[PDB]
């Protein structure tokens, strides 16, 4: 009754603007922890949001009109990525909390080799887990492209090294760093301060609310499947793109360096 | 009879304009509208050099057009080689507050001074392989502003003590104490012969002085600020003054007045170097618009602008043979222009 | 300045020693340092190099796997160790520093040497003449061939010239032609291109009689040339 | 104040040539080693 | 490359190192200038130039630099210190005083760094208000010789007379004799201005 048609142009809109977004960030930077965080973000919401045909095709046709090859790389990229961008978001966290409540060790623990190295710490964490997928992938019999209590534990896992730790560093370190800034002085008593002071708060909890809203229907209906039709788990498939696409606009074109 | 002595100052000051006013019969600009214009030189950075982890105050070239010596904010004073970038020296200063740095004509000696009030001398041949302080020649009551090499054995300073000095290094004496400036003496600059030295103060004069006699023989004053900047003329005889007031003036020693100043409308800015090409045709100035200028010497006309610095361009200076032009800013980099 | 080297003696065949170098009175860290050999009645050859802190290793050909070159900066020491000796390392060695920038003067001093004694592609560099006569208050000139231009692109023609007095350790005199080292009295004189090299000493004195050695710089393994002997 | 009188004196008896003639001093040094600029 | 240019290029690569290292061992360093008329010798540690004064507090390394007209042709040396220590004296001059923060606290360059501003001898403005009025200098006070209201009045025309104050801070304190108490002010100062430093960096503010 007309879902299958606005449900995946909203996916090619979402796509675009993924894409659009990706490539107009990183763009200017071909120095600073948050630039290697950004374009990291950057990378992973690319690998994520290129990953439109393999899912469109199969809401469209049920089946899996591609080889077996793509059912195991695919399903990679999508976990890798997925992750990537997690720990990312949650590295942006914790490096703004030491920028703020920590200030005098935040000149040696800001290290741009540093950030590096924890970036690469977190591709190695992430490979884990497309390992873990390349493994497992295999095909089923209609043509369902899936993996073969393991699959419990594994959405349980996932779960908890993909939400709620991330989710809960996200809301401790902003919540912390904002009740320094509210007692720090240049941000008290004044005009422009104050309207300085209630951005950064406006602008944290708006990623935090994106971030919950729009990762939470997914891990929610992924664990309710675990222990009319469709549409609510396409629907947050969406919101699982649509954070992808925009999380480099929320980290690229509201900070002022960039 | 303190208003007669003003009364005969106030007269013989009127006879120096007189006589000046009867040496002017033609303006320079008339004798140059005939000769062709320079056109629109561009110069690239060729080399950028990279290390200095604080604003450049000051840079000296070599004779042998090659190597380099640069002061920094972070107490560092760096001998580079030009043609690979390469970093020859990092010689650690006792002070942080370095305004000036020379490089000795032989290739033996650097100099620095500033804040400290000490012109430090470092020795660069050692049979060690460690570059040590030669000397620290102190006698200055100001911060040092600008030092130049006459030889391995005599150093000429400028200082905020409104005198110029001449120091014997070997003894580490002052020789001569040069006298008369009002307000602070910012920059020196010394003749192809080494035996007459011009300084520039902040009480907008420019002096000239025998090395050899320790005294003034002519004062010059056509600005309005304080000179930041001076350079003689590949003749000898004339030299080019820079100032705040976003004008640079050249002047001739022998015709003792002005004879052309450099100046736009849209260049509200202060002077911080200047320096002359080698034939004395270009004259490049720089300024605290995160930029340099390229004027014609015999027209005053912008030829070129050098832009790529990111701050405000500290100091720059020309090589011996004129193959290139280093610029030294606050950004913590060096550039070679060609 | 002093390289004071410590070691040697007799070895058999196939066993393995020490050999350790002290400096004092310069900046050791900010020096590369050189193992040189002679043999007892022969010329020089190199044999190994440590840069300055370590970062570049290099061995000659024949010293290759059975020697390893080092140094404790902090100690102010160089060593050698040698293992599976052979009868023909039976030599003496010395110790040299090498300071590295266009305008300095590597090779420019040297230590006394230690004997080692044991019981039972490459620049070639001729020196054709040996065993030359001279006069006192005469000028002596040398010559020198090689196998490959020295003249590099950027117009540094490398080779060094050095003096082994009878019994003492090699000078230094030129270290790139027409560049006359420090202590040097101003008669020696260098000058040559490509292949061809010329020494002239302009009024030789008592104290200029000896053995002069030519050494490329162009490219490793660094080697010499046998020198040419001057006799009164 | 006598020593800026006497510098003044010093100063007011200079012999001074005409300005034309410094600016051709400048011309011709400029034109003699305009050829051995390498910057223009 | 020749071999002698290469081991060149290795020993400019060592120096780079060095200098490297003695970055990342300076970065713990806050640029502090003292400037006064008129008690610069009661805040260090509570011809010949610069004098350079080095303390640590809570693992925070402070360099202070006592410079004591035509003060404009050295000033664009501390273009990017941390913070300007400021000393007035309450019983002092007070015109001067009041010159010398026209000139610092509207300067070109000092825009955007902060100012600490010492208030010091309190015990000698104690005695003094009492016996002198107010309209010996400012006759524009009427009111009461109380100490505190008159140190609050004195602490205006200083920090009233800034322009621009939303983007630099000036801090006032009355100089203690606690002796851990005006560095432990200095610190929170200069632990403030890293944090908006840190804050720009992050890009987030
Ligand atoms: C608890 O959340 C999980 O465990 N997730 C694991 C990855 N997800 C997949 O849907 C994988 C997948 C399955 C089947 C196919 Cl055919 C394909 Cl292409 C991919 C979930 C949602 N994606 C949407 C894009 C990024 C996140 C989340």
């Amino acid at each position: 009754p007309a879902i299958p048609v606005i449900i995946t142009a909203v996916y090619s809109v979402v796509f675009v603007v993924g894409l659009v977004g990706n490539s107009l960030v990183m763009f200017v930077i071909i120095k600073t922890a948050t630039n290697i965080y950004i374009f990291n973000l950057a990378l992973a919401d690319a690998l994520v949001t290129t990953t439109m045909p393999f899912q469109s095709t199969v809401y469209l046709m049920n089946s899996w009109p591609f080889g077996d090859v793509l059912c195991k790389i695919v399903l990679s990229i999508d976990y890798y990525n997925m992750f990537t961008s997690i720990f990312t978001l949650t590295m942006m966290s914790v490096d703004r909390y030491i920028a703020v409540c920590h200030p005098v060790k935040a000149l040696d623990f800001r290290t741009p080799l540093k950030a590096k190295i924890i970036n690469i710490c977190i591709w190695l964490l992430s490979s884990s887990v497309g390992i873990s997928a390349i493994v497992l992938g295999g095909t089923k019999v209609v043509i369902e492209c899936s993996l073969q209590w393991w699959d419990l534990f594994m959405k349980i896992c996932v779960f908890i090294f993909a939400f709620v730790i991330p989710v809960l560093i996200i809301i401790v370190c902003y919540t912390l760093m904002i009740l320094r800034l509210k007692s720090v002085r240049l941000l008290s008593g004044s005009r422009e301060k104050d309207r300085n002071l209630r951005r950064i708060t406006r602008l944290v909890l708006v990623v935090v609310a994106v971030f919950v809203v729009c990762w939470t229907p997914i891990h929610i209906f992924i664990l309710v499947e675990a222990l009319a039709a469709l549409s609510s788990y396409y629907f947050c498939i969406a919101l699982g793109y649509t954070n992808s696409s925009l999380n480099p606009i929320l980290y690229a074109f509201l900070d002022e360096n960039f | 009879e303190l208003d007669q002595l003003r009364q005969e100052a106030e007269q013989l000051k009127n006879q120096i304009r007189d006589a000046r006013k009867a040496c002017a019969d033609a303006t320079l600009s008339q004798i140059t509208n005939n000769i062709d214009p320079v056109g629109r030189i561009q110069m690239r950075t060729r080399r950028t050099l990279r290390g200095h982890l604080a604003k450049i105050y000051a840079m000296h070239w070599g004779t042998d057009s090659r190597l380099l010596v640069s002061a920094s904010q972070d107490g560092k004073l760096i001998i580079w080689d030009s043609y690979t970038t390469n970093k020859v020296h990092a010689i650690p200063l006792r002070s942080s507050w370095v305004m000036t740095c020379a490089y000795a004509p032989s290739g033996n000696y650097v100099a620095c001074g500033g804040l400290d009030n000490i012109c430090s001398i470092y020795n660069l041949k050692t049979r060690e392989g460690n570059v040590r302080v030669s000397r620290e020649l102190a006698g200055h009551t100001g911060y040092l502003s600008c030092c130049r090499f006459l030889d391995d054995n005599q150093i000429v300073t400028s200082s905020g003590d409104t005198t110029c000095a001449l120091w014997d290094i070997e003894t580490g004496q002052q020789t001569t104490t040069f006298t008369g400036h009002t307000g602070d003496v910012m920059s020196l600059s010394l003749a192809p012969d080494t035996r007459l030295f011009v300084s520039g103060a902040c009480d907008a004069s420019a002096k000239l002085w025998d090395v050899r006699e320790g005294m003034c023989r002519q004062t010059f004053t056509g600005h309005e600020s304080d000179i930041n900047a001076i350079c003689f003329f590949p003749n000898g005889n004339a030299f080019a003054t820079g100032s705040d007031d976003a004008t640079c003036r050249l002047f001739d020693l022998r015709a003792d007045q002005e004879l052309m100043t450099y100046s736009h409308d849209n260049i509200i800015c202060g002077i911080t170097s200047v320096s002359f090409s080698k034939s004395g045709r270009l004259l490049l100035a720089g300024y605290d618009d995160f930029n340099c200028n390229v004027w014609d010497a015999l027209k005053a006309d912008r030829a070129g602008v050098l832009a790529g610095h990111d701050n405000r361009v500290s100091c720059l200076g020309v090589t011996d043979d004129g193959m290139a032009v280093a610029t030294g800013s606050w950004d913590s980099f060096l550039k070679i222009w060609n | 300045v002093q390289l004071v080297e410590s070691g040697g003696g007799l070895v058999q065949p196939g066993g393995s020693r020490k050999l350790s170098c002290s400096a004092s009175g310069f900046a050791f860290s900010s020096f590369g340092m050189h193992w040189v050999r002679q043999a007892p009645e022969k010329g020089l050859e190199w044999v190994a190099y440590i840069s300055s802190g370590s970062g570049t290793i290099y061995y000659a050909d024949t010293v290759k796997g059975r020697f390893t070159i080092s140094r404790d900066d902090p100690k102010n020491t160089l060593f050698l160790q040698m293992t599976s000796l052979r009868s023909e390392d039976t030599a003496m060695y010395y110790c040299v520093r090498s300071i590295y920038y266009y305008g300095s003067s590597p090779f420019d001093f040297w230590g006394q040497g230690t004997t080692l004694t044991v019981s039972s592609s490459d620049i070639v560099m001729t020196q054709a003449t040996s065993s030359v006569p001279v006069t006192p208050g005469e000028s002596v000139s040398i010559s020198c061939r090689s196998s490959k231009s020295l003249l590099h692109s950027n117009g540094n023609t490398y080779l060094y010239w050095f003096l082994q007095r009878p019994g003492q350790s090699p000078q230094l005199l030129i270290y790139r032609m027409s560049n006359l080292a420090s202590g040097v009295p101003d008669r020696f004189s260098g000058s040559g291109s490509g292949t061809a090299f010329t020494l002239t000493i302009s009024r030789l004195e008592a104290e200029d009689v000896g053995v002069y050695y030519c050494m490329q710089h162009l490219e490793y393994p660094l080697t010499f040339g046998a020198g040419t002997k001057l006799e009164l | 104040a006598r020593k800026l009188v006497e510098q003044l004196k010093m100063e007011a008896n200079i012999d001074r040539i005409k300005v034309s003639k410094a600016a051709a001093d400048l011309m011709a040094y400029c034109e003699a080693h305009a050829k051995e600029d390498p910057l223009l | 490359v020749s071999a002698e240019d290469k081991a060149a290029a290795e020993r400019s690569k060592m120096i780079d190192k060095n200098l490297r290292e003695d970055a990342e061992r300076d970065a713990r360093t806050v640029k502090l200038l003292l400037l006064g008329a008129s008690g610069k010798a009661t805040i260090v540690k509570q011809t010949t130039g610069i004098i350079e004064t080095q303390f640590s507090f809570k693992d925070l390394h402070f360099r202070m630099f006592d410079v004591g007209s035509e003060r404009k042709k050295w000033i664009h040396c501390f273009e990017g210190v941390t913070c300007i220590i400021f000393c007035a004296a309450l019983s002092a001059r007070m015109h001067a005083s009041l010159k010398l923060f026209d000139s610092i606290c509207n300067h070109k360059y000092f825009s955007d760094t902060s100012i600490v501003l010492f208030l010091n001898k309190k015990d000698i403005f104690q005695e003094k208000v009492t016996k002198v009025h107010l309209s010996i200098c400012f006759p524009e006070y009427t009111g009461p010789n109380t100490f505190e209201d008159a140190g609050n009045y004195i602490k205006n025309q200083f920090l009233d007379l800034n322009l621009k104050k939303e983007d630099k801070e000036i801090y006032s304190h009355m100089t203690c004799s606690t002796d851990t108490q005006n560095v432990k002010f200095v610190f929170d100062a200069v632990t403030d201005i890293i944090i908006k430093e840190n804050l720009k960096d992050c890009g987030l503010f």
